[PDB]
């Protein structure tokens, strides 16, 4: 019973530090300063958008600065690029959940397909506080401000992960918390086109009893945690659409944008 | 069309 979901949850941590450099418990402490790193470089306008380049990860053809004369759309590529490596994290996280590389293949990509963004935007919040995001594995500090001034619909993106990320922050998760979390959010039966849903539903109920009896063991001040965290998996699913109308509008009426080809099959026939 | 999540699905380590 209990013993297994113990050495589950403890599992998943583990796998999870290894597939996540930046960990909430680091973004925290370089956030609050208890870090003896230097302070991240706070990218709030255009110019130190320019001087903090440096900062924000992009391998590209030419620096990230001349990817565009328009700020906007460096944040775009700078941010896009981030998400590339994202999705690769959480992939490799998925493959070491118990029993997740012996479902079907074409099962694991569906789960991985309409799962990585949900755990994206979860795990965003552990970066972020009520004015700003780390990036680059907390090497650069982007203000909220400053990607809400951003020009339509680019300013429209980071806002509402910003004000998921104030209330979702407000359940004061640890990383042993969001890695058992994560993986539930992976293992949803119900995601469209699933081939055979009972194996991954009965994962998901192994993780579900782990992360109800982590919570409680980890948070036993905070009642009906688990429900209040439950009530949040359903806040992602709009998040994530929202964030499709709003790529939407940016591949009907900006040139030159396409997507990492990753991320066109992610989105492609997403719901 | 290869399907890129399966090449990382299916990458070993
Ligand atoms: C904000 N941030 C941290 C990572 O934030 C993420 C925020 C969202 C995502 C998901 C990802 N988003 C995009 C994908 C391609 C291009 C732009 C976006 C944006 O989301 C976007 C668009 C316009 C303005 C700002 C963002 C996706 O859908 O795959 C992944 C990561 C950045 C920003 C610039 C450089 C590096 N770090």
């Amino acid at each position: 019973e209990s013993a297994d979901l113990r050495a589950l949850a403890k599992h998943l941590y583990d796998s999870y530090i290894k597939s996540f450099p930046l960990t909430k418990a680091k973004a925290r402490a370089i956030l609050t300063g208890k870090t003896t790193d230097k302070s991240p470089f706070v990218i709030y306008d255009m110019n130190s958008l320019m001087m903090g380049e440096d900062k924000i990860k992009f391998k590209h053809i030419t620096p990230l600065q001349e990817q565009s004369k328009e700020v906007a759309i460096r944040i775009f590529q700078g941010c896009q690029f981030r998400s590339v490596e994202a999705v690769q994290e959480i992939t490799e996280y998925a493959k070491s959940i118990p029993g997740f590389v012996n479902l079907d293949l074409n099962d694991q990509v569906t789960l991985l397909k309409y799962g990585v963004h949900e755990i994206i935007y979860t795990m965003l919040a552990s970066l972020m506080n009520k004015d700003g995001v780390l990036i680059s594995e907390g090497q650069g500090f982007m203000t909220r401000e400053f990607l809400k001034s951003l020009r339509k619909p680019f300013g429209d993106f980071m806002e509402p992960k910003f004000e998921f990320a104030v209330k979702f922050n407000a359940l004061e998760l640890d990383d042993s918390d969001l890695a058992i979390f994560i993986a539930v959010i992976i293992l949803s039966g119900d995601r469209p086109g699933l081939l055979n849903v009972k194996p991954i539903e009965d994962i998901q109920d192994n993780l579900l009893q782990a992360l109800e009896l982590q919570l409680k063991l980890n948070h036993p001040e905070s009642s009906q945690l688990f429900a209040k965290l439950l009530q949040k998996m359903t806040d992602l699913r709009q998040i994530v659409m929202e964030h499709v109308q709003l790529l939407q509008v940016i591949k009907k009426t900006e040139t030159d944008m396409s997507l990492h080809p990753l991320l066109q099959e992610i989105y492609k026939d997403l719901y | 069309e290869p399907s890129l999540l399966k090449k990382l699905l299916l990458a070993p380590a």
